[PDB]
RNA sequence: CGAAGGUGUGCUGUGAGGCAUGCUGGAGGUAUCAGAAGUGCGAAUGCUGACAUAAGUAACGAUAAAGCGGGUGAAAAGCCCGCUCGCCGGAAGACCAAGGGUUCCUGUCCAACGUUAAUCGGGGCAGGGUGAGUCGACCCCUAAGGCGAGGCCGAAAGGCGUAGUCGAUGGGAAACAGGUUAAUAUUCCUGUACUUGGUGUUACUGCGAAGGGGGGACGGAGAAGGCUAUGUUGGCCGGGCGACGGUUGUCCCGGUUUAAGCGUGUAGGCUGGUUUUCCAGGCAAAUCCGGAAAAUCAAGGCUGAGGCGUGAUGACGAGGCACUACGGUGCUGAAGCAACAAAUGCCCUGCUUCCAGGAAAAGCCUCUAAGCAUCAGGUAACAUCAAAUCGUACCCCAAACCG
RNA sequence: AGGACCGAACCGACUAAUGUCGAAAAAUUAGCGGAUGACUUGUGGCUGGGGGUGAAAGGCCAAUCAAACCGGGAGAUAGCU
RNA sequence: UAAGGUGAUAUGAACCGUUAUAACCGGCGAUUUCCGAAUGGGGAAACCCAGUGUGUUUCGACACACUAUCAUUAACUGAAUCCAUAGGUUAAUGAGGCGAACCGGGGGAACUGAAACAUCUAAGUACCCCGAGGAAAAGAAAUCAACCGAGAUUCCCCCAGUAGCGGCGAGCGAACGGGGAGCAGCCCAGAGCCUGAAUCAGUGUGUGUGUUAGUGGAAGCGUCUGGAAAGGCGCGCGAUACAGGGUGACAGCCCCGUACACAAAAAUGCACAUGCUGUGAGCUCGAUGAGUAGGGCGGGACACGUGGUAUCCUGUCUGAAUA
């Protein structure tokens, strides 16, 4: 049975990496509201 | 041991900075690690020394 | 304690009509 | 010029061990950890300077700290890099 | 030399 | 904690 | 010389309540009269925690299977050693990539974790372990695609896109064998090699691009030939002749292995070479490519597995001998050939056929423009230097990845 | 030569039994279909919610689909319990 | 300031200092790795790879600096055509990103209410985007009023659930006027006479005040209970200090504080006086904002839903007078 997490760390960074959200304003944003709450991590870092 | 070396010239400031990173800077790290080093407060004493005359080497070379 | 996940149809599909 | 400061930061401590020892004793080679950058051409150089030995050849290598489990906590040692040097027939230390 | 804290109860046997 | 260096090592087959 | 709270007892009011006090408790409480309410819980398939019930019940996760002796230990069906038995053997073996992230090795401990015990463990604690010019990443080049200076368009945000610049799942220089650690090795050691650049010396010489040309450079299916990996048998070498009959014999057991590189050039495949002259073609030019003419020979050139020599009077090697912290260490070491069979692997990005007609760019070779031609630069030989940085443990059809 | 035939790997899921507080939030055992193709598969891309994609079932779009998920309008409204 | 200290979990080891450079606190300085607007190029963030210019141990190889984009300005170059322009290079200045609310502008719902629902309501609300400030916006009448008069804007209480608007349903809802907070008026569309002539902005000096370290700061004893009293008992004292906190039970008099009186080498905000720089006083004459006002068509905003609908804004087509 194929599970729907299938973990690759390119298809990870790429997607939801840090230069991923700043690419787009929207990204910029995301990163925004997770700095004011305070979160340890800002993304998925490898 | 501040203002013992504020006076003199660069010259003397490279080497005396030379001298304290060379030796009982260098050798203390070494003794350290190999457990023959009994006295560990040099090891901070130099450190600081190094410090001192970094920063008057700053104050004095260029500005 | 805490509330189960998977939560599946615990009723049987069998319509008595 | 700051090559020879440089060169006194690069060498940090002798490495201790049973790997350590017999690598010295058979193949006339010292282990010894180094700065995090410490390129092979600094870790020469330095050794040359300061041990007044004569060397052959570098292998450097990065160990990853391990993860330990303090009290309640968890923590992580610090990376760092050891180096393999070859001496030549001439050994001192 | 490393200070260890107490344990909880169910501690290993140290 | 985070590691972050998943270099590849292919040794030769 | 004992507040709140807790827990009993005795009185008291038609009631919600009140009063006194025994024991625990240990420092706060509050009369009366007024004031304000997060002011009273048994239910809402209410929310949170704790604890019952079924119940010491079902179950303990592939019906591949265990038995015994010894050891350690407080304790042994499960750990270690030994002898049997059974299971997988296109795997339930050995390797990786992806993904994990110390699970690897040693010492020590058994609380929790392990669907039982546990001295054991992928568990706890401590220490140790990952060595590269040649592997890979990095790096040079590019596909789909992404971003995109100017630019076009759009209420704003922003959309699209040129020049460019990113993007391996592809192309691009180079190492093999043996030995060694408790844990790394094509990385360490021994032996024998190879590749790309800088500098210097010597002898020649025109060098010179994002520009031109060649090359790189490519489909499906099918068949034969030559091979090798590998296997079997014979010979050779060492050992054996044997607890139930026979077995010195055409009998039994084990071994009979050796690379990269360098030299030779084969089976096979492809193509006709050489010289001269000319041409608005290759966005400019050209000795290069393309095209047109002649003379000449009939061969030349390119590619190419395997084999054969050297590598190597080296390494490896059954077995034997000497000590074992009795796990293992050291020393020594014979033969090391031939025949037959044979691949889905190599010659072969080949050849023969078919319609659905089967990437790009760089590295490399080659020709010139601008510019300089006493220079610089290029070619050939020798010497020297450099090849950084990062990954290297372990699992990887699984107890370590996704469930 | 063949969307040719038989049949492993590989892909799929026609029948039966077991299993339904399972070993498993669709599996196992025994049979079964395709297996040189309209095939299958690794890696990397592109299409985004009244939209995508669909050899077309209202199928699929992270175990959720006749309009995904997350936050907000929001303490929506509820002549109902 | 100082006789104590080397931050904490957190003990230890090795040391510093005790009359002054131990430590601690404050001002001003120095250092300030890598990522991030990230800005030399690239990139899977904390990584990879460079060019140019300055100085150096074996050529080896090192150290520092610079090198993003956009807008404006200046210089030098520079096409298709002479000139020219576009374009290119160089130097300087400014911007870029982040941040809870408040402010202005550009877009803009639905649920819901109406016991259904479409006008309407919800609501110019939520949300998205842009720009700036410490506040922003608005602001000196082509305004009201009533033929009596007030004189910028903004905010609060009335007027007032009033007049009106409205499937005249649900709902929406003013103004005039009055009482308060605070008050400030100017400049260009232009010449002449007189030319620092007031007021402003930027840089020095001086006074005062405040912030960033701090200093002094009064006055209680004996017995009883008790593990220990700050409690009970008895007798005292301080108070411009019984505000608080701590101390073995409840402390004005044990400690830190509190009222009160002082303190600044150095950096700073505020209110003044005195210098410099730059625009700029006062008088006479003239001028006094045109594709605009207004109009037709379609919408929006004013309580006002096109109604008899004034007024304002605008997409489209037209279009005056000027005292």
């Amino acid at each position: 049975m194929k599970r729907t997490f299938q973990p690759s760390v390119l298809k990870r960074n790429r997607s939801h990496g840090f230069r991923a959200r700043m690419a787009t304003k929207n990204g910029r944003q995301v990163l925004a509201r997770r700095r004011a709450k305070g979160r340890a991590r800002l993304t998925v870092s490898k | 041991m501040k203002a013992k070396e504020l006076r003199e010239k660069s010259v003397e400031e490279l080497n005396t900075e030379l001298l304290n990173l060379l030796r009982e800077q260098f050798n203390l790290r070494m003794q350290a690690a190999s457990g023959q080093l009994q006295q560990s407060h040099l090891l901070k004493q130099v450190r600081r020394d190094v410090a001192r005359v970094k920063t008057l080497l700053n104050e004095k070379a260029g500005a | 304690n805490n509330r189960p996940v998977y939560i599946p149809r615990p009723r049987p599909p069998h319509p008595r009509l | 010029m700051i090559r020879e400061e440089r060169l006194l930061k690069v060498l940090r401590a002798p490495h201790v061990s049973e790997k350590a020892s017999t690598a010295m004793e058979k193949s006339n080679t010292i282990v010894l950890k180094v700065a995090k950058d410490a390129t092979k051409a600094e870790i020469k150089a330095a050794v040359q300077k300061l041990f007044e030995v004569e060397v052959e050849v570098v292998n450097t290598l990065v160990v990853k700290g391990k993860v330990k489990r303090h009290g309640q906590r968890i923590g992580r040692r610090s990376d760092w890099k050891k180096a393999y040097v070859t001496l030549k027939e001439g050994q001192n230390l």
